[PDB]
């Protein structure tokens, strides 16, 4: 179970980003009950998650290239 | 075009914030013109219409004035401050989204 | 017990991912398959008749097919407590390493283990139990090299 | 805690406001008579105490009536007059109340200045947390 | 505690015997041919480190330029001698 | 409606009659 | 998960500070309405309960007034300043923690 | 929950301005013998209310 | 108890009787 | 090691905070009388010592009552009046307390600036490579 | 070679203690003077920066030593 | 111990490691070339 786990990770990241986006969209239209500090914190958490994801992607692709560029 | 729409929501929000700021500045500048009617727009419905050529509404007066001037001061000043803060909030949200999109390509 | 925080967890996780290529593939899983494929290619009498990229891809596919039971067991014993945050890494590392060492012990050789024990002045005992990492890995490496050449 | 300064200053402000209110009430009732149920009006003062949490804020436990004798004024035409035809006018020291108001105002301003300075210092403190 | 483990001292004791062992591997291509991948050949030195990198009786002073040139010239001879005789 | 809200049509003119006819 | 748990306490402290600020603003704006009781919340108990709508309770009156109002200006101002400073401190702590979590990825 | 502060403060400002206007009108017409229709002038004053949709800003009900 | 603390119940309404009932 | 500056500045900040707190308490209770159990309030001062462990930061040894003469007010109409009708008033100098407050604030700001500068220099040392 | 493990555990404990102290101060009970918490936060940040720099330096050294060509 | 001292020690270790690795790689490359050539 590798591709399934990777797709689950991507699903979680995209879901968090979508939640942040919809919360910001709900706030900017004037719906009560949404806090500016709350939406800012959620957006920052989403950005941190995306940065972690891209770091993992870079590490994995670098390892793949290093391990498959060698000559047997 | 997907990028176009995804940034377009916030871009249109910012544009409408700028228009409302301009109208607030206009009714601040003309605050002492007799026979003037306070003007404003409904941000939520206007944004909904634009997402799915701008109409403006007359602000409800609060106190009578003989010279025919209905633009209050305190209410519109609070509106000006709120609009400026929300414009800055939209600006920083758009900037964060753009930077997050950009740094992925690094 | 206690455990360290998210920042250092991420740091050690990223360092482990950096160390991932060599430690889990070269000395643990399939160093023999690529060697035997190279031997077959040299026996064919034509250098690089199949592309090295295709040889490595086939080797990796066969490796994952073979290790799928063991990899699945490791995934269970690691993620299942860790995903729900029930245990700490200080024991999770041991719990995830024990099945791998148990699998590798069968592939190792008693003579190699004994020689490395003599070199590293470790307790031989009549019954094998928890061979140290310093001894187990080189024995597996040399046994795999020997069987690959055979 | 570096934050009990606000509590100390707030307690000082509340105490000074209480004392000023008592002084103002006495000045308003300087020449009153025959309050509720007919009992003569009597002046009141406040007592400041410190909250030994050492060093602590100021509090006012209770308002204490003055024991200075009331003024006895001969006027038999008032039903409050006793067998000697005397009415009991309240004891109010106008100069004392003026001095008390001045002192309360000065203490209030000093405390508000201290609050201003400490608020500036505390605002500047957080710049090192980044 | 913010402290050091004298990384410079460990450098010339924790990895000095590595050059000799790797020299023999290069000097023994019959026991380890080009059929064995170069990548693993690079890892052949580091796999034996886990047994030889830690505390070993043979230790000495650090090396730089003059000290390194003589010791490296002498130490490779042991690897060269053992490999070819086999 | 409530003062400070928004409405579709403008406010009526304001007059200060010195004496009602 | 772990990321949310690392920041839940600071985020909830920030939110409760904002709510208490709103309560203080309301009961300082109603300083002249007779019959209006001062309101505030028990911050420690609220934070502990939320980390384990919003409960609010009346304030003990300081001095009596004939109209019925029971708000003390100096006390409200001191509470306002304290809550503002603590909100700023919480924001700074959250920002520093997020900056460190971001920095650990390089 | 932080954008309602502007609404609360603006409501307070408007209510205080209305009260000040009423006080100024009373001071100006302290000695008005009659109005337009003929009835004598009568002092006016505002009546505040709690503008809760629970507490919020202040709101002037009527005069 | 001490003024400025937190209470769960409101104080009784205030009144200033001109004359005792 | 440049790290002990954090300890030194933290000690300095603690000492300045305690001095400011004492001065503020004196200003608040300048007019106070009849402290708990009847003893009149007395003005308090702090003492700064060097926390040598050569040279080092500043700590507060203890708090000592000032030995300035204690004021008296002639008010027989008070239960606290002594045999001569004198109520005891604490010896607090408002100008002195305000000057102490200002000096403490300035020193606190200077020390936090020192802390920020040392933090920046240490981060630079970290990013030397 | 568990000394790096010990060092990272110690720095993690330090920063966790700083976080605990900050939480205790935000709880609204008097034990903290708003200066010790900030000083501990700064020290924890500096220690974490030192740790990540050490990690970067060590992984670079490992990359270089693995990049050898026998 | 001093932070500047530990940073300098890390730098020294890195430089020495680089020097040793480069010398060894040059020597082994020369030996491999000698072996390859007849």
């Amino acid at each position: 179970s590798f591709a399934g786990q990777l797709h689950a990770a991507l699903d979680r990241i995209s879901d968090r980003q979508a939640a942040a986006r919809v919360q910001a969209e709900k706030f900017t239209l004037g719906e009560p009950g949404i806090a500016l500090n709350d939406v800012m914190a959620d957006m920052q958490k989403a950005s941190v998650s995306m940065q972690m994801g891209i770091q993992v992607r870079n590490k994995l692709v670098a390892a793949y290239q290093e391990v498959m560029s060698m000559q047997v | 075009d997907r990028l176009d729409a995804a940034l377009r929501f916030q871009q249109e929000a910012l544009n409408l914030r700028a228009q409302r700021q301009e109208i607030l500045a206009a009714n601040i500048a003309n605050a002492d013109t007799p026979g003037y009617q306070a003007r404003d727009i409904d941000f939520a419905s206007e944004l909904k219409k634009v997402m799915v050529a701008v109409d403006l509404l007359y602000r409800v007066p609060d106190q009578p004035s003989l010279d025919g001037n209905t633009v209050d001061m305190d209410r519109e000043r609070t509106q000006f401050a709120d609009n400026s803060l929300k414009y800055q909030m939209g600006l920083t949200v758009l900037g964060s989204q753009l930077k997050g999109m950009m740094n992925v390509l690094q | 017990g206690q455990s360290w925080s998210l920042s250092v967890q991420t740091l050690v996780f990223i360092t482990s991912l950096t160390f991932l290529p060599a430690i889990l593939l070269m000395m643990t899983s399939f160093t023999r398959i690529i060697i035997v494929f190279g031997l077959l290619r040299n026996a064919l009498g034509t250098p690089s008749a199949p592309p090295n990229q295709v040889l490595l891809g086939l080797a990796l596919f066969l490796t994952f097919f073979i290790m799928s039971p063991v990899i699945d067991k490791i995934y269970v014993d690691a993620y299942q407590p860790f995903s729900e945050q029930k245990i700490s890494m200080q024991e999770a590392l041991d719990k995830g390493a024990q099945p791998l060492r148990a699998f590798m012990l069968r592939q190792t050789r008693e003579a190699d283990l004994a020689l490395f024990a003599r070199l590293a002045n470790s307790g031989p005992l009549q019954g094998p139990e928890a061979v140290p990492m310093r001894i187990l890995l080189p024995a597996y490496v040399t046994s795999e090299l020997k069987t690959a050449f055979q | 805690a570096l934050l009990n300064i606000f509590d100390i200053a707030g307690s000082a402000l509340a105490a000074q406001s209480k004392r000023l209110n008592v002084a103002a009430s006495n000045l308003a009732n300087a020449d009153s008579v025959t309050g509720p149920d007919g009992q003569p009006y009597r002046a009141k003062q406040v007592v400041f105490q410190v909250d030994a949490a050492a060093t602590g804020g100021v509090k006012v436990a209770s308002v204490i009536e003055s024991q200075a004798p009331e003024k006895l004024v001969y006027e038999p035409g008032n039903p409050l007059a006793d067998a000697n035809g005397y009415v009991k006018m309240p004891n109010v020291d106008v100069v004392g109340e003026m001095v008390n108001t001045m002192s309360a105002s000065r203490s209030y301003q000093a405390n508000i200045e201290v609050l201003n300075t400490v608020k500036s210092m505390m605002l500047k403190t957080l710049t090192l947390g980044q | 505690q913010v402290t050091s483990e004298q990384w410079l001292y460990w450098l010339h004791l924790y990895f000095w015997p590595l050059l000799r062992v790797l020299a023999l591997i290069s000097t023994a291509p019959i026991l380890s041919e080009r059929a064995i991948p170069k990548r693993v050949k690079l890892g052949l030195g580091i796999m034996i480190t886990l047994v030889i990198a830690p505390s070993l009786p043979a230790n000495d002073t650090p090396l730089f330029s003059i000290a390194a040139l003589w010791l490296a010239m002498q130490q490779i001879l042991i690897g060269i001698a053992l490999g070819f005789t086999m | 409606g409530v003062p400070g809200a928004l409405s579709n049509q403008p406010a009526p003119p304001n007059e200060a009659p010195i004496a009602t006819p």
